[PDB]
């Protein structure tokens, strides 16, 4: 009972199951936020490398200048969310004025994700995402997810992707509920070391940007990535 | 083993059958049990409220359409509020423009085109559930009996249901003496009561099972519902 | 063989077969063109008790001059008999003279016709009898789900046919002047109860309708009343 | 063309509904014959069940019951080759439509066709009720229970006439129903009246 | 099975579509005279219970051009229909009337359009249109089901089509012209039947047939009764 | 297998398509209300994957109108349309009368949307295939008939219950209710209850955490617990136990 | 016609559920006499498994046994051909509709045929039970283990008749609960009501 | 139909999940009993790899082995047709729905099926582990490799037993484990509250 | 309920990928064995095939050859029942879903299957070995093609065992294979985390 717009004896619509198994198959993402930041990594497939570094792509998007997305799955589809959300984007503050709720955003989009699971003769985008930003003039910190059946939710931290149920272990036990990560500095310094587990060496496979209240962004730079790997490959051999 | 002649409302059988409506007519027989009985003077329904749950109501199966007209139904609550709803219209549409009140023969001739499009068409499948409608136009008293398979008959009485057997009978026989209950409504309603009594096996009716509805020569459509019943028990 | 659309190895079209099978599978219904205009007949089946006489009407009469009847599955008949009576209504406004009997089954025909072209829909499942007069007398064909039809001297299709077949066809010698108007009637309910045979066991409850200038005056009429009944009670002799 | 049709003809012409109708009401009373070949076998298993030890020589009554029987099963092939040769010689131009008449011919094929084997794994069983014990009488020289097993050679084959009996009355009267239901359809396969289109 | 290509591109639906034209049982054939067209078809009626009039498998499509069809009378009339107004609406749209030749090709464009595209199935009827139009003059052509038509000096159409045929063929070896040598229509006629009679082993009362007579703009249908006369006509002569 | 296919009839007149959307409902967390002529409680559990997920997050409870909540079971996503759908049908009947709209009343619009899904159409254009993979413990007040609670169906039909429960372990409360449930109840004795139900049937350790609590009355209208009343709620519970 | 009605008339009129009934009914109680066939040869085992050697002539108490199982085997089948006789005459007429219920008679031939398939693997094994002894007490001149294969084939068949009766009385059980369940389907197999459409 | 049902209950009103359970819970503890009957064969397989030559005459701690083994066989294939009358008795009503769980009970049918045909191939191995060896100890006046093809005999048939045994112990814990998930499947086959419908 | 998931439980936690990675690894090395049992044989027929005539007594070293090798049969299968062990604990409440990974369950299990039964046609050739020269060591009075007959049932049969051997590491391999790929699903083959949707 496969190719869904239909139910399995128990309920269940395998094809929205399946398009999960592809998030999977992509690159990976994970967020986390402080009580002041919200760090986004991602990693680089830094496979057939014979092409110009330069204006090659990379997963961290803008959608807003106070907000912004990431992904794993089909590149070819991503694509045409983050287009569609960036639109959504201003047709908002254009009829209301006031920019944005990150909140809101999200609907919006798992509300595409949804659109694509319900007429027959369409099939759903394999990308799940993670969304971050701080809302107009509030000082709170927002995480969500949407994954491709179209639920939304938000998160202290998440993970998405290959291996992200090991990194999530590892976050699990880290990240403390009571109290975010304080500092920025070392908000980074956890999502940094969170990556290191997939990485398989060199800051050259993570992608790190920062985003901080009042429209602040802010991606990386690879040394500054670097300086990173180092002050903690120190205090793990310090252990 | 097999049957290939099963599969869209739009198939022929060998013969010339069509099962989809045939099956149709089987999720009419699987529904609670309701009946109508007709004589000169008015017109009766009287059904079996049937709930799912001991802490649930009973799903309700009469439906007024105007002052003078209404209906049973045995079968799918849905399809059965649309066909009625289409049919409230239908009585609208005549009273606004014409001024004039819906005739019972002609509401079931709707009725029947109505449904008879879901039985020639692909795509669709047939309305689940059929109707006893009553009514008081100028041609005195009526009755109706409604199928899936878009065929209406005027009768002098009937019931639709689970064990419908035992009321249908019960009716064949005292008819000579209802048909002429004219004048007196109290007695067309307990003479209908005992009719689907004659049907029951779980247990007895009670105030929350039962239901009638009435409609006549000076009587517009009214339902009565639970302790307002009381009485009839 | 399976969908309505498609041809046989040999070129043959099987939905409409058994369209046909369910026609011959209903009721039995005649008609008889007879000296001006025509008469009709049909057989409702009294299945109980419980059923009011004189009411469950299966013949219809379209603008104010046409007799109509048929047999198989009776929605299906009603539907079709609906879109004639637009057809009749609109040409009526139109070219103002009320419609030849010659085109009118065309109109229907062509009508029938497409439900065997596409696959989405299903084939009509009726035979359909009917007539009417006009300045060049009247006229009386017969439709088939294929939607072939014709003109015929008298009609028959349902259940029994082959009884008033040959009943028909004895008329036509002895009288191959065209049978007397009122004649024609007391025949009709004749060559019904003789056809009906079968559902034996089961009683019945005939209806008929006729055409003529000089009885039904140019219109369609029910024959109901005085006339109705001696014309039974003729049947009634004969039935022995 | 001419020709061809005459044979076609002439063999249609001599066999039908007219010949099987008496096989289904010859092998109707018929039965009584079979209803009898049991009540013969069973009133003879008591005797050999209760016909305590001997000293052998071949019982005249049991080879007259299988003679019957081997006679019975003769008769029945006999009267179904005739059934089965009436509708070999309807079985329509092959193709692939109005099938419908050609499977029932099939299907009422396919059960008589079982009929005439349960009438071949029985009906040669006196030349074989009388093969085992050649090699049974021998050994003339004595086992205490070779003895017995004489006694059963004789009591288990007047079981196999009485059983075979039972179902074979149960094969003819569904062949009986079979075919006085589809029959018509037998011979009648494919209508052809379907011109009205045309 | 379907309308879309086989593995040799041949797609069945529009082969099968054929036997079914031929299927119903009647033949139909063709000639020109010299200021004037001939067609025969046979008019059986079994029932006898139907009225002849209301038989025929030839039609009025315009003042001029008349139409016959070896196929299920259903389809027949419909093709008629559609075809009866092409032309209807050519005249008016263009200012003079549509000749035969042209009316075939909307025709088989038509029947290739619908095949093509899947929007029905085609018709299974083969359509045999008649008249003499002033550039032309006798013309006749055919067309099929599978979208198609050409030009016959003389045709057939029928469950015995070459028979039918490779008589006129043989008579035109011979008369070596590509057409009838004959002023009169009802001498032409004569001929046709004659040359059919011949044809079949077979031979026909006034009532048995069913034929055609296209002139100089004037196409009708030979009725009952002239029919008739044609046979005394060519009884003796014979 | 043959006989799954949205528009097909079973031979014995059933569709299939339609019952196993049901069995999709029971794979959703529990869900739990209580009609008292005090007022009416919506209860259900959350189970949440990690620790990470912030609660809140999960809306299993949601407000339809001051006068009137909800609960759903099942398929989030699906759910998303019909608390649209019902919030949006609320406001305009309130813009086109002035006035609340009966519970009933409302919950018939939420199941009218519901059925309204065709294959082609043989008549009513219906795009959107398949039916709801959820359902609705649907809970408010008019003043015509008071504190009322429904059970809304995807299958286009519904029912008005005392005490109805919804979810994974749909028995295991509803046979308890069975025979919990009178009159009489008053408020405060409600919330214990669902909550005892919950903990029992439930899975793990019972806290503010694992389950959402709420309720509406015709004083307050619609209001969800915050953690606090929840907690204590838990320890009158957890209490009375070791007695009996 | 109004002869060929007549017979199929004749031939389901005698024979019905309330024929059926009885054997559901019969081989109900009758299951004692499995219940039965049963013990007797449990307690037969041990005086086999524990009565050491001999000098042969054949037992007495064991062909007790076998004629008594025998017996029943033969009731049993009798029995089963009876219901089958029931439905074969209940066929209706073959075609691609209504097969419901048709289908239902089907499948329950299938489960009744298995059971009179069981009755045949061992319903002849007392002229077995014998059959392989006049072969094993021949060699009377002495293996000493010829001497226990002796003490074994013995045993063996009486374990064979435990064994055999304790499936049978599955089968039986099987057997009747699937009849009390359709039964109603196998006598009506078509309904035909369904002209409330015409 | 009144009393048609009372029968219909009071069987399967006799024998239930209750009376399955011990089978499961029986065959648990019991496997203990394989897991001996194997270690037993073992020890028993060296002395006859290591038991160098003789002059014959049956050997008794083997026909120990293979009456404890063909006496367990015994066991499990009464315990198992109890299992599989339960079932047989909650098979519901032949027809084209609800057939999820109908199918249930068959798949469990056939892996128990194929537990008790098992049991078959090698329950018998005892009339048959001396049925070789009166024609392998006759020919008693001598091939120096027939001496050794008894040492063999005796040794094969042990290995035999062991891994029969080996087998057998993961049949039963796979039928343990297919029970315990499906089973309340296995008695109740179509729930039918789906009348929510209507 | 409580008790029911203590025996799966129980069961499952005494066997695991734990115990299986033991026979991969462990039939990883001990192919060695079998290199071995190869050569062996080989060498073998080279004498056998050049050790011209006799007058016969039981060669020493070729019982030496077919004991080794029924020897590393029997292991293998123990072996193997081992792992099929594991796999039938792990089978999954029957249902038509998740399928997926209860398929490649069957699928090994078709393939373990496979190598149980190769070494059942060779895994008793040595009771067979011995079996043929018994009535070919008789005969011992003269075919000189007889004499040449034995210089071949002893070549033969060594034949029979490289072939044998050579296969079955094969066999092995293939198996070691197949289970290093799937395993994971073989013990957990539903997942069930997709309750993501709810
Ligand atoms: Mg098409």
């Amino acid at each position: 009972d496969r190719a869904l717009s239909i139910f399995s004896p128990d309920g269940h619509i395998f094809q929205v199951e399946y398009a999960l198994e592809a998030v999977k198959r992509g690159t990976c993402a994970v967020g986390v936020k402080g009580k002041n930041c919200v760090v986004l990594g991602c990693e680089r497939r830094s496979t057939l490398k014979l092409q110009d570094t330069r204006i090659t792509p990379s997963k961290v998007s803008k959608i807003d200048s106070h907000v912004v997305l990431s992904f794993s799955g089909l590149n070819a589809d991503s694509r045409i969310l983050i287009e569609k959300a960036r639109v959504e984007a201003q047709s908002h503050r254009l009829t209301l004025e006031d920019p944005v709720t990150v909140e809101y955003l999200t609907r919006y989009v798992a509300g595409v994700q949804q659109r694509y699971t319900q007429s027959g003769g369409v099939r759903p985008f394999g990308v799940s995402t993670l969304i971050a930003g701080f809302d107009p003039r509030d000082d709170e910190p927002k995480l969500y997810q949407t994954e491709p059946s179209g639920i939304y939710s938000s998160w202290s931290a998440q993970t998405i992707g290959r291996n992200s149920k090991t990194v999530r272990e590892f976050l699990e036990k880290n990240y403390d509920r009571k109290e975010p990560p304080a500092t920025v500095e070392e908000c980074v310094k956890l999502t940094v070391r969170s990556l290191l587990e997939v990485v398989q060496t060199g800051a050259k496979n993570i992608e790190i940007t920062v985003v901080k209240p009042d429209s602040d962004i802010v991606a990386l730079s690879s040394e500054e990535i670097n300086q990173y790997v180092t002050q903690i490959e120190q205090e793990k051999q310090e252990q | 083993f097999r049957n290939n002649y099963d599969g869209d409302t739009v198939t022929f059988s060998p013969t010339g059958r069509l099962f989809q409506v045939e099956y149709a007519l089987e999720a009419i027989k699987q529904g609670s049990v309701t009946v109508g009985l007709r004589s000169n003077t008015h017109a009766v329904l009287v059904a079996l409220k049937r709930n799912a749950d001991e802490l649930s109501s009973y799903q309700k199966k009469i439906i007024k359409c105007d002052e003078h007209m209404g209906l049973s139904l045995a079968g799918l609550a849905p399809d059965a509020r649309v066909l009625s709803n289409y049919l409230r219209q239908q009585c609208n549409y005549s009273s606004l423009v014409f001024n004039r009140k819906l005739a019972v023969e002609r509401a079931g001739h709707l009725l029947c085109d109505k449904a008879q499009k879901n039985t020639q068409s692909y795509g669709g499948r047939p309305y689940g559930v059929g109707l006893l409608i009553i009514g008081y136009d100028k041609s005195g008293a009526h009755l109706l009996e409604f199928q899936p398979s878009g065929n209406v008959t005027e009768l002098y009485g009937t019931a639709i249901g689970a064990r419908s057997q035992g009321a249908k009978t019960y009716l064949e026989r005292t008819l000579d003496t209802f048909i002429k209950i004219d004048g007196n409504p109290d007695e067309l309603i307990k003479a209908g009561v005992e009719a689907i009594s004659q049907s029951l096996r779980d247990e007895s009716l009670t105030v929350d099972n039962l239901s009638i509805a009435i409609v006549g020569k000076d009587t517009p459509f009214t339902i009565y519902d639970g302790e307002a019943v009381a009485k009839y028990i | 063989d399976l969908s309505n659309s498609v041809f046989s190895p040999d070129g043959r079209n099987f939905q409409v077969e058994y369209a046909v099978k369910a026609v011959e599978n209903g009721t039995t219904s005649i008609g008889i063109k007879c000296n001006d205009g025509v008469v009709f007949a049909v057989e409702k089946l009294i299945t109980s008790k419980l059923l009011v006489p004189q009411k469950n009407v299966k013949i219809q009469v379209v603008d104010r001059h046409i007799g109509c009847v048929y047999s198989g599955l009776i929605p299906d008949g009603r539907h079709l008999v609906n879109r004639g009576r637009e057809e009749a209504a609109s040409f009526k406004k139109l070219y103002k003279t009320p419609i030849p009997i010659p085109a009118f089954a065309d109109r229907l025909g062509q009508y029938v016709q497409a439900h065997t072209l596409y696959n989405s829909v299903r084939p009509f499942g009726v035979s359909t009898i009917f007539g009417g007069v006009d300045k060049n007398g009247a006229h009386l064909y017969m439709l088939e789900p294929s939607g072939s039809y014709w003109g015929y001297k008298g009609a028959a299709t349902g259940k029994g046919r082959q009884s008033a077949k040959a009943e028909l066809e004895k008329l036509v010698d002895h009288h191959p002047e065209g049978l007397s108007a009122r004649e024609a009637v007391k025949q009709a309910a004749k060559i019904i109860y003789l056809a009906h045979e079968d559902n034996k066991e089961k009683d019945f409850e005939l209806e008929i309708s006729w055409c003529s200038l000089s009885e039904t005056n140019g219109l369609h009429k029910f024959v109901k009343g005085d006339l109705l009944q001696e014309a039974i009670d003729f049947a009634q002799k004969e039935i022995n | 063309a001419a020709l061809i049709q005459n044979l076609r003809d002439s063999y249609t012409e001599t066999s039908s509904f007219a010949v099987i109708e008496e096989w289904a009401a010859g092998t109707l009373q018929e039965i009584e014959g079979i209803a009898k070949a049991a009540a013969e076998a069973h009133g003879v298993i008591r005797n050999s069940t209760y016909g305590r030890a001997q000293a052998e020589k071949s019982p005249e009554q049991l080879l007259g019951v299988l003679q019957r029987y081997q006679d019975l099963c003769h008769n029945v092939y006999c009267q179904a080759e005739t059934i089965r040769t009436v509708i070999a010689i309807r079985i329509p131009e092959h193709k692939e439509e109005d099938n419908l008449g050609v499977a029932v011919q099939h299907a009422v094929l396919k059960i008589i066709d079982e009929l005439e084997i349960k009438t071949l794994g029985s009906g040669e069983k006196s030349g074989s009720g009388g093969a085992p014990t050649p090699i049974g009488m021998y050994a003339l020289r004595e086992s205490p229970s070779l003895l017995l097993e004489l006694r059963q050679i004789d009591a288990d084959f007047m079981l196999k006439v009485e059983l075979a009996t039972t179902h074979l009355s149960t094969m003819v009267r569904a062949v009986i129903n079979a075919y006085l239901l589809n029959w018509k359809k037998l011979i009648q396969p494919r209508t052809g009246t379907d011109h009205m289109v045309s | 099975h379907i309308t879309i290509f086989s593995p040799e591109g041949r797609l069945y639906q529009v082969e099968y579509a054929f036997k079914a034209t031929n299927q119903t049982n009647i033949n139909s054939l063709a000639v020109r005279g010299k200021d004037c067209t001939v067609v025969i078809s046979q008019k059986k009626v079994p029932d006898k219970l139907l009225d002849p009039t209301t038989v025929s498998y030839i039609f009025c499509i315009s003042r001029t051009i008349g139409m016959v069809v070896n196929g299920p009378i259903p389809d027949a009339r419909n093709a008629a229909l559609r075809a009866k107004a092409e032309a209807a609406e050519f005249r008016y749209k263009y200012g003079y009337d549509m000749p035969c030749d042209v009316l075939a090709k909307r025709m088989a464009n038509l029947s290739q359009i619908y095949t093509q595209r899947a929007y029905m199935r085609p018709l299974g009827v083969i359509l045999t249109f008649v008249s003499v139009d002033e550039e032309l003059g006798p013309s006749i052509y055919k067309t099929d089901p599978a979208g198609y038509y050409v030009g016959y000096k003389a045709t057939a159409t029928g469950p015995k089509q070459q028979e039918i045929t490779t008589n006129l063929e043989n008579h035109f070896k011979k008369s070596k012209i590509d057409h009838i040598n004959e002023e009169s229509w009802e001498k032409v006629v004569e001929f046709a039947i004659t040359h059919m009679i011949d044809a079949l082993g077979t031979e026909f009362s006034k009532n048995d047939l069913e034929v055609g007579v296209a002139t100089k703009d004037k196409f009708f249908t030979l009725s009952a009764e002239n029919i008739e006369e044609r046979l005394v006509a060519i009884a003796e002569q014979d | 297998e043959y006989d799954r296919g949205v528009s097909t009839f079973s031979p014995e007149g059933r569709l299939f398509q339609v019952e196993y959307s049901l069995e999709a409902i029971k794979l959703g967390s529990t869900a739990i209300g209580i009609a008292t002529k005090e007022g009416v409680v919506l209860g259900v559990e959350k189970r949440a994957t990690s620790p990470l997920l912030e609660s809140d997050s999960i809306e299993k409870i949601v407000e339809i109108d001051r006068h009137i909540g909800c609960a759903m079971s099942g398929l989030t996503a699906d759910a998303r349309s019909m608390i649209e759908h019902a919030r949006t049908a609320a406001v305009t009947h309130n813009l086109y009368y002035d006035e609340d709209i009966n519970v009933e009343s409302l919950t018939q619009s939420v199941c009218d949307l519901a059925l309204r899904f065709g294959e082609g159409a043989s008549g009513e254009e219906r795009l959107m295939s398949r039916p709801f993979g959820v359902a609705l413990l649907i809970a408010g007040h008019d003043a015509d008939d008071g504190y009322q609670l429904f059970h809304a169906e995807p299958s286009g039909t519904f029912y008005r219950y005392n005490a109805k429960a919804i979810g994974s372990g749909s028995e295991g409360a509803q046979a308890e209710l069975l025979n919990e449930w009178h009159s009489s109840l008053t408020l405060k004795e409600a919330e214990l209850l669902v909550l005892k139900i919950l903990k029992q049937v439930m899975e793990e350790k019972l806290d503010e955490n694992n389950a959402q609590l709420s309720c509406i009355t015709k004083q307050d209208g619609f209001k969800i617990y915050d953690n606090e009343k929840t907690a204590e709620l838990i320890k009158e519970l957890k209490e009375k136990e070791a007695a009996e």
